[PDB]
């Protein structure tokens, strides 16, 4: 309802969104297929774009990766707030490269209907291997790519 | 003394026919309509 309404008074000002998408095995909800596909039917008309993130991963980052026994959605949310503090920080804080709101547009967007990328985030682990890790750029890239850390 | 033959007061005899039988349902249902169907994420013209 509110991405159409955003539409109509703001024109061509930008629209990011950040979601949750839902799990493969998992639910939370028996409807779930209905109201992702409803929203999309209107999130196809009035999104820029959207950045996806699937709870069933992130529980699974928190078994492997951060090895944390028992993930609640703060622990989940705690994880999420690296995704978005990273997102915005040329916006926030002075950098060599900026990257904006518009720049994700227009280099993640072919087409206005394939506009659905994912996020990942890494590092994500704790000091039990963050003493034995070198963390170099080059390790933490293969670690975005890695089909275990989406 | 012969009585001849009393009959009984008063019985069951409404439900001399009845069962009861059941009643039917069969759900079922139509098929939607996909077939307004084209992709636009690419080329009709631009590649000749």
């Amino acid at each position: 309802l509110l991405m159409e309404r955003l539409s109509v008074d703001y024109g061509k000002k930008s629209k990011l969104e950040f979601s949750i998408y839902p799990a493969p095995q998992v639910s939370t909800a028996v409807v779930e297929p209905y109201n992702s596909i409803l929203t999309t039917h209107t999130t196809l008309e009035h999104s820029d774009c959207a950045f996806m993130v699937d709870n069933e991963a992130i529980y699974d980052i928190c078994r492997r990766n951060l090895d944390i026994e028992r993930p609640t959605y703060t622990n989940l949310n705690r994880l999420i707030s690296q995704i978005v503090s990273s997102i915005t920080a040329s916006l926030r804080f002075d950098g060599a490269l900026n990257v904006d709101l518009t720049e994700f547009q227009t280099n993640l967007v072919p087409y206005p209907r394939i506009h659905f990328p994912l996020a990942t985030y890494a590092p994500v682990i704790s000091a039990e291997k963050a003493y034995h890790e070198q963390l170099s750029v080059a390790e933490i890239t293969n670690a975005c790519f890695e089909p275990a850390n989406q | 003394p012969d009585l001849k033959n009393v009959k009984s007061k008063i019985g069951s005899t409404e439900n001399l026919k009845h069962q009861p039988g059941g009643g039917k349902v069969q759900i079922i249902n139509k098929k939607l309509d996909l077939s307004n169907v084209q992709s636009k994420c690419g080329s009709k013209d631009n590649i000749k």
